[PDB]
C-alpha cells in the first residue's frame, strides 16, 4: 500500500498517514481556535483524518496552552486547541530533544541517524518507562534525549478558554486574556491609558484658565493655585478648597502619592475637582498636574 | 449663515474658493477634511504644531481649526468659540465634529449657526445623525444663560435656590421671581420646591421645549447625581446639563457613557468587546453588501444599520428575534454513567441547565443528594442511581431501622456501591484497610468496635456488625456512614 520496495527508506509520518487513510475513524472531531493581534480571530474544526496528527513538538498541555504562528498580515498570531472526541492524538516534527517521565505521556519513538541511514527506537510504559531496540530492552523511570515522536491518550476534553476582543478609541485589537479592566470603559469602548477606577476629566480645548479664584483656609495653597490660574481681578467665579479627608469643600486636596496615568489629562475624587499638594504646598511635579486640572476647570 | 448644497466640491468652489478644515492638536486632518484636501500638501498644518487644544491655521485658500474628540473630551460652545477664532468670511466645510470626534449633527449645526461666518456644507462620510440627548458641560451659570439666550432655549429654575436666583437677577436685572414663564433675553421657568421632580419632567415633556438646565433633583431637591441623570434620561426633550463642580460634570459624563448607543449597536459593541457570544465568533468586518456579524461554523451573519437588521443565507431576521435566539445558547450538556447491576454498560446524557431530579427524579451520588443540585464540570463521567418513591416502604424501613430520614435509602445504596470496590484484609485477626478517601478514622472506629462490648437495638444493624466482624465490613461501614 505504501508502494515501496524491500530495503527502501521510509518516513513514519507518511506510513501513519496511509494507515489512517485506510483506517476508519470518521467520527472523530477536533476544533481549534486561532487568535490574531489586530485583524481577527477564526475557529477551525477538523475531522478524524486531521485530528489524529499534527506537525510539531507540542505535547497535550503545550497544545492546550497555545502555539505561535505567523499571520498573513505580517504580525504574530496565537493558536490553541481545546476540543477532542477521539482515542489518540499524534505529534511529530523535525528532530529535537525532549525530557519525559513515567505517567506523563502515552508512548514515544526515538530516531537518531543521518539522512541516508538512521535507527528507530520506541518507548512505552507498563509500570515505568520501557524502551525496546529490536532484541534489546531498556527499563527506567526517567529519560531525556533527542526525541521527535509523540503519541497521547485522551477520551474527551473541553474547557472554557476563549479569546477577548476590544477597541481602543479608534482601533480594534484581539488578545487572549488581556488586562482590559485597568482601562476606563464608556458603553462599549475603552480609553487610552489605565487609571484606577475613577470618573474621567476633560480639559479645555485651547482655552485659558478661565480666570477664576481659589479660596482655602491654607492661604498659601490658595494663592499658589491662583498663580497657577494667572488670576487677575475681577474673579469670574469662586471655589473653596478643603484638604483630605475633608470633602465638604468645592475642591479637594490630594497628596501626589496617589498619582495615576490618567491624571495627566485630569484628576477627580467623587464628582468634585481635586488639586495636588506636597507638604501642604505646591511644587513643579504637582504644578503640572495642577495646571492640567485647572485647564479642566 | 448655514446652507447645504447638492453640488460637488468643484461646483461649490464657484461660490467661494475658501475651504475650512478640521485638524487635531498635532495638525492631522480629520477624515472629512482629509478627503477634502487629499490632493494638496498638508505639511503647513503641522508646521506650527504642537498647538493648544483649539487653534486656527490659515494659508492661502485653506483654513483649518484644531478641535478635539469627545473620546478624550469636548463640549459644544467651546467648539463654537474655537470656530469663532476663525476670521469671518465665506468658507466651504463639512459639519464640525462628525465621525470620530463624536459631535452630533444638531450640535454641529448649532455651532455653525453661532459662528459669524457663512458656511457651505457638503455631506459628511460618517454622519452622527443619532442625537446624544443628554450632554454635560462645565459652563457656569452666566455662560448657561448666554447659551440659552443665543439658542432661544428654555431654562427651568427652582426659586428655592437663592444663590442661582440672585446670580440670574444680577445678570438679567429687573426680572421678577414668581411661578411663571419669563422671557427676557433668555427663556426662564420658575417653580417652588413643592413641585416634584416627576411633575416637572412631565410638564417639560408637555411643553416639548429644548432645555439648558441643571440636573433636576440634584441641585433643586438634594438628590444624588445618578438619580438626577436617570430622571433626565426619563425626560424626552434634549437638554444641556451643567453644575458648579467640573468633577460632577465628569461624573455625569461617566454615567452617560454606559448604555450610550442604540440597543442594536450597543449589543453589537458588547459582542465585539466579548469577541464571541456563547458559541458564535464575532468578526466585525465590512463587505460590499453589509458589515459582518458573529459567525459559527462556516456560516456568517451580516447586518445593515438604520434600521439595524441582520442577514443570514439570504434571509432577514430582526434584531430582537436574533438576540432572543442567541440568548437560548445556554445548553450545557454532560455525559454520565447509569447502571442497575453496577457492572453493566449503560450511559445517560444530561443537560446542566436543570437539576438531576427535575429531569429524572430521585438520584444520589456517594451518599450526597443530587435531586435538587445543578451539575458542574467535575460531575462529568460519574455514576448515578435512580429509585422511585414509596412512602409505605420508607415507613417500613423506619420501623425496622428506627430512622426517620426519607432519603436514607438512596444515600445508603450509593455509598454501599462505592464501598464495595474496596478491599479489607486482616492483620493479627483484626481487619486492615488500604488507605483511600481518608478511611483512617473509619478504620480506627472499626478497631475500637472490634475490642469493646457492643449491642444495638436495630436487628439489621446487629446482623451487619456480625457480618463485619466476620469480614463483611463494607455493608456495616456503609450503614454507619449513611
Amino acid at each position: 500500500y505504501c508502494n515501496k520496495t524491500v530495503g527502501e527508506l521510509g518516513d513514519v509520518r507518511e506510513t501513519m498517514s496511509y494507515l489512517f487513510q485506510h483506517a476508519n475513524l470518521d467520527s472523530c472531531k477536533r476544533v481549534l481556535n486561532v487568535v490574531c493581534k489586530t485583524c481577527g480571530q477564526q475557529q477551525t474544526t477538523l475531522k478524524g483524518v486531521e485530528a489524529v496528527m499534527y506537525m510539531g513538538t507540542l505535547s497535550y498541555e503545550q497544545f492546550k496552552k497555545g502555539v505561535q504562528i505567523p499571520c498573513t498580515c505580517g504580525k504574530q498570531a496565537t493558536k490553541y486547541l481545546v476540543q477532542q472526541e477521539s482515542p489518540f492524538v499524534m505529534m511529530s516534527a523535525p528532530p529535537a530533544q525532549y525530557e519525559l517521565k513515567h505517567g506523563t505521556f502515552t508512548c514515544a519513538s526515538e530516531y537518531t541517524g543521518n539522512y541516508q541511514c538512521g535507527h528507530y527506537k520506541h518507548i512505552t510504559s507498563k509500570e515505568t518507562l520501557y524502551c525496546i531496540d529490536g532484541a534489546l530492552l531498556t527499563k527506567s523511570s526517567e529519560y531525556k534525549g533527542p526525541i521527535t515522536d509523540v503519541f497521547y491518550k485522551e477520551n474527551s476534553y473541553t474547557t472554557t478558554i476563549k479569546p477577548v476582543t476590544y477597541k481602543l478609541d479608534g482601533v480594534v485589537c484581539t488578545e487572549i486574556d488581556p488586562k482590559l479592566d485597568n482601562y476606563y470603559k464608556k458603553d462599549n469602548s475603552y480609553f487610552t491609558e489605565q487609571p484606577i477606577d475613577l470618573v474621567p476629566n476633560q480639559p479645555y480645548p485651547n482655552a485659558s484658565f478661565d480666570n477664576f479664584k481659589f479660596v482655602c483656609d491654607n492661604i498659601k495653597f490658595a494663592d499658589d493655585l491662583n498663580q497657577l490660574t494667572g488670576y487677575k481681578k475681577p474673579a469670574s467665579r469662586e471655589l473653596k478648597v478643603t484638604f483630605f479627608p475633608d470633602l465638604n469643600g468645592d475642591v479637594v486636596a490630594i497628596d501626589y502619592k496617589h498619582y495615576t496615568p490618567s491624571f495627566k489629562k485630569g484628576a477627580k475624587l467623587l464628582h468634585k475637582p481635586i488639586v495636588w499638594h506636597v507638604n501642604n504646598a505646591t511644587n513643579k511635579a504637582t504644578y503640572k498636574p495642577n495646571t492640567w486640572c485647572i485647564r479642566c476647570l | 449663515c448655514v446652507e447645504e448644497v447638492t453640488t460637488t466640491l468643484e461646483e461649490t468652489k464657484f461660490l467661494t474658493e475658501n475651504l475650512l478644515l478640521y485638524i487635531d492638536i498635532n495638525g492631522n486632518l480629520h477624515p472629512d477634511s482629509a478627503t477634502l484636501v487629499s490632493d494638496i500638501d498638508i505639511t503647513f498644518l503641522k508646521k506650527d504644531a504642537p498647538y493648544i487644544v483649539g487653534d486656527v491655521v490659515q494659508e492661502g485658500v485653506l483654513t483649518a481649526v484644531v478641535i478635539p474628540t469627545k473620546k478624550a473630551g469636548g463640549t459644544t460652545e467651546m467648539l463654537a468659540k474655537a470656530l469663532r477664532k476663525v476670521p469671518t468670511d465665506n468658507y466651504i466645510t463639512t459639519y464640525p465634529g462628525q465621525g470620530l470626534n463624536g459631535y452630533t449633527v444638531e450640535e454641529a449645526k448649532t455651532v455653525l449657526k453661532k459662528c459669524k461666518s457663512a458656511f457651505y456644507i457638503l455631506p459628511s462620510i460618517i454622519s452622527n445623525e443619532k442625537q446624544e440627548i443628554l450632554g454635560t458641560v462645565s459652563w457656569n451659570l452666566r455662560e448657561m444663560l448666554a447659551h440659552a439666550e443665543e439658542t432661544r432655549k428654555l431654562m427651568p429654575v427652582c426659586v428655592e435656590t437663592k444663590a442661582i436666583v440672585s446670580t440670574i437677577q444680577r445678570k438679567y436685572k429687573g426680572i421678577k421671581i414668581q411661578e411663571g414663564v419669563v422671557d427676557y433675553g433668555a427663556r426662564f421657568y420658575f417653580y417652588t420646591s413643592k413641585t416634584t421632580v416627576a411633575s416637572l419632567i412631565n410638564t417639560l415633556n408637555d411643553l416639548n421645549e429644548t432645555l439648558v438646565t441643571m440636573p433636576l433633583g440634584y441641585v433643586t431637591h438634594g438628590l444624588n447625581l445618578e438619580e438626577a441623570a436617570r430622571y433626565m434620561r426619563s425626560l424626552k426633550v434634549p437638554a444641556t446639563v451643567s453644575v458648579s463642580s467640573p468633577d460632577a460634570v465628569t461624573a455625569y459624563n461617566g454615567y452617560l457613557t454606559s448604555s450610550s448607543k442604540t440597543p442594536e449597536e450597543h449589543f453589537i459593541e458588547t459582542i465585539s468587546l466579548a469577541g464571541s457570544y456563547k458559541d458564535w465568533s464575532y468578526s466585525g468586518q465590512s463587505t460590499q453588501l453589509g458589515i459582518e456579524f458573529l459567525k459559527r461554523g462556516d456560516k456568517s451573519v451580516y447586518y445593515t444599520s438604520n434600521p439595524t437588521t441582520f442577514h443570514l443565507d439570504g434571509e432577514v431576521i430582526t434584531f430582537d428575534n436574533l438576540k432572543t435566539l442567541l440568548s437560548l445558547r445556554e445548553v450545557r450538556t454532560i455525559k454520565v454513567f447509569t447502571t442497575v447491576d453496577n457492572i453493566n454498560l449503560h450511559t445517560q446524557v444530561v443537560d446542566m441547565s436543570m437539576t438531576y431530579g427535575q429531569q429524572f427524579g430521585p438520584t444520589y451520588l456517594d451518599g450526597a443528594d443530587v435531586t435538587k443540585i445543578k451539575p458542574h464540570n467535575s460531575h462529568e463521567g460519574k455514576t448515578f442511581y435512580v429509585l422511585p418513591n414509596d412512602d409505605t416502604l420508607r415507613v417500613e424501613a423506619f420501623e425496622y431501622y428506627h430512622t426517620t430520614d426519607p432519603s436514607f435509602l438512596g444515600r445508603y445504596m450509593s455509598a454501599l456501591n462505592h464501598t464495595k470496590k474496596w478491599k479489607y484484609p486482616q492483620v493479627n485477626g483484626l481487619t486492615s484497610i488500604k488507605w483511600a478517601d481518608n478511611n483512617c478514622y473509619l478504620a480506627t472506629a472499626l478497631l475500637t468496635l472490634q475490642q469493646i462490648e457492643l449491642k444495638f437495638n436495630p436487628p439489621a444493624l446487629q446482623d451487619a456488625y456480625y457480618r463485619a466482624r466476620a469480614g463483611e465490613a463494607a455493608n456495616f461501614c456503609a450503614l454507619i456512614l449513611a
